């Protein structure tokens, strides 16, 4: 028993159909192995200025005979400041087909972001405080435990396959491997944290040289481009060809020339022997406007987001705590078997 | 975007 649901490539992020409550609304939301709350935007929700958060489906609690309130307020802040505040709630989601009732979800009513967001990392990251730390609900079952819990999956573990950067869309299963889509070994990693889905990066060979690493780096199917610590980023950076440009007032974003050369590749090397080579038209993003910004980023989190993911085929498992990765091979067809 | 630390 796996569960195979469609990816759908947006541009920044990848977002699948999921219905919600005793009328099946469907919701467009955000696949993130890099947060563990399901949340969705409430049709009277009030976006933030500038956002339109609802042409992405909606929520109607009253219109689901299911729904039912836990009372506790839900405030989530992500990495880069975006936000979403509204309550906690349950009901029934349904995914490709297979239905876990009682699900707990956020019934969000104020929001930055676009869309919804399915976040399907470890429980003990899911964001039950409010803005100053204070806990406001206890951590609970989230998706993937609901579902191993119901019977729809043997195991919280799930593949990913991103698909190629022209593709419009990919594929994540839940409890389930393709293993059609990928060349060698699945190499087992172990997960270096207990709270997020991050594995030892040894070292980045960037230009033909190698930049040692040796810290954790998060798997991030939430996060567009790649992070890594400043003075890290900025040995690279330096010989990328990249500028640390100062956008606004203490806002600081690395951009590259547009024409750079781009016919080389980026090389991650990870534990067990496992390498995942991306190629460097992954690190210039068109802005659309003549400026591109480089696909590295400085953060004080080390993230490997889309622009890495698109070139490995991932299997994460949350009860091995294990990422089994190898390099992706790009194909319609599959072996899937249940995990 | 960045996605919950």
């Amino acid at each position: 028993d796996s569960i195979s649901l469609s990816l759908i490539n947006e541009g920044p992020s990848y977002a699948s159909k999921v219905s919600v409550g005793s009328n099946k609304q469907q919701q467009t939301v955000i696949i993130d192995t890099g947060s563990s709350d399901f949340w969705v935007v409430d049709s009277n929700a009030q976006c933030g200025k500038g956002v339109d958060c609802k042409s992405s489906g909606t929520f109607t609690p009253s219109s689901s005979s299911s729904y039912k309130n836990l009372g506790a307020a839900f405030t989530i802040r992500y990495g880069d400041g975006s936000t979403s505040q509204g309550t906690w709630g349950k009901d029934t989601v349904t995914i490709n087909g297979v239905s876990i009732t009682g699900q707990q979800i956020a019934d969000v009513t104020q929001t930055s972001v676009d869309q919804g967001i399915l976040g399907i990392g470890y429980t003990s990251n899911e964001a039950v405080y409010d803005t100053s730390g204070r806990q406001t609900t206890p951590n609970y079952d989230n998706v993937p435990v609901t579902l191993k819990k119901q019977g729809k999956i043997r195991t919280n573990a799930y593949s990913l396959y991103l698909n190629s950067p022209s593709a419009e869309t990919g594929t994540i299963i839940f409890g389930g491997v393709d293993n059609a889509k990928y060349s060698g070994k699945l190499v087992a990693e172990q997960v270096t944290s207990s709270q997020a889905l991050t594995i030892s990066l040894a070292s980045v060979n960037l230009k033909g040289s190698s930049f040692s690493f040796g810290d954790g780096a998060l798997l991030d199917s939430g996060t567009t481009l790649t992070y890594f610590p400043s003075d890290f980023a900025a040995q690279l950076a330096d010989k990328a060809g990249a500028r640390l440009v100062q956008v606004a007032r203490d806002q600081y974003l690395y951009f590259i020339d547009c024409n750079t050369d781009t016919s080389g590749t980026t090389v991650f090397n990870f534990g067990n022997g496992a390498k995942i080579t991306v190629p460097n038209t992954e690190y210039v993003y068109q802005n659309g406007d003549g400026t591109c910004l480089w696909g590295i980023q400085p953060s004080d989190d080390t993230i490997l987001g889309d622009n890495f993911l698109r070139h490995a085929y991932l299997l994460y498992n949350l009860d091995a705590n294990t990422i089994s990765i190898a390099q992706v091979k790009y194909t319609t067809d599959s072996s899937i078997s249940a995990v | 975007v960045v996605f919950a630390f």
